[PDB]
């Protein structure tokens, strides 16, 4: 029933355009639209608790550095979207994010869910970089990654195939409600 | 046939706070935004409120 503050992040040239106009209107478009900056706060009840999702647009230009790094003081909870399988990400990642929440507060729950799966099924991602040398991370990694980050338990969604979403929304919730001591 | 615009987006934000979203009318008197406003977000005295742009 306690309202929360939240923000929403992620890499560059993942998607965030089209997970909100998903979110407002219940569609999916495949065209590319630009967009600066939006706030969704819809109410939904999760366990019997009602708490609403006060989403946040974060944009990756260098410009409006000081209107992002702003908000993420005194922010509780992070809902993160990335490519699964990129070292530049995962070494960015690595970088930036993981260092900076975990000094700063060491009481801040993270949901994090990865994208650029599905790619799978489109050959020309797999021809483009074969052609680079180029090869999957593995799932060791992967699975340390995910157990390294001060996380109770990592789960990933389908925005294409919207599979999981909603179950990856409640388990977050769920770990929020007994987190780590 | 031009769509309808009576419907619209904006967020107003808090100092330190969290944006919430509502659909406001300009054509009303600000009476009758002022009292959806209070009505939405549970608010009482709405004599003790008003509206600003945040922008330059």
């Amino acid at each position: 029933m306690q309202s929360i503050k939240c923000v929403v992040v992620g890499d560059g040239a993942v998607g965030k355009t089209c997970l909100l106009i998903c979110y407002t209107t219940n569609a999916f478009p495949k065209e590319y639209i630009p967009t600066v900056f939006d706030n969704y706060s819809a109410q939904s009840a999760v366990d019997g608790r009602t708490v609403n999702l006060n989403l946040w647009d974060t944009a990756g230009l260098e410009e409006y550095d000081r209107l992002r790094t702003l908000s993420y003081p005194q922010t509780n909870v992070f809902v993160i979207c990335f490519s699964i399988a990129s070292p530049p990400s995962y070494e960015n990642v690595r970088h930036k994010w993981h260092p900076e929440v975990c000094h700063h507060c060491p009481d801040v729950p993270i949901l994090l869910v990865g994208t650029k799966k599905d790619l799978r099924a489109q050959p020309d991602t797999l021809r483009r970089l074969k052609e680079q040398g180029q090869a999957p991370i593995t799932p060791q990694q992967g699975q340390a990654l995910a157990k390294q980050i001060h996380a109770v338990r990592y789960l990933e969604c389908s925005a294409l195939q919207q599979d999981g979403v909603k179950e990856v929304f409640a388990e977050a919730v769920r770990a929020v409600l007994n987190p780590t001591p | 046939m031009p769509p309808p615009a009576d419907i619209v987006k904006v967020a107003i934000e808090w100092p330190g706070a969290y944006p919430k979203l509502m659909e406001i009318d300009q054509k009303k008197p600000l009476s009758a935004i002022i009292k959806e406003v209070c009505d939405g977000w549970s608010l009482a005295n709405h004599e003790y409120f008003a509206l600003q742009h945040a922008d330059s």
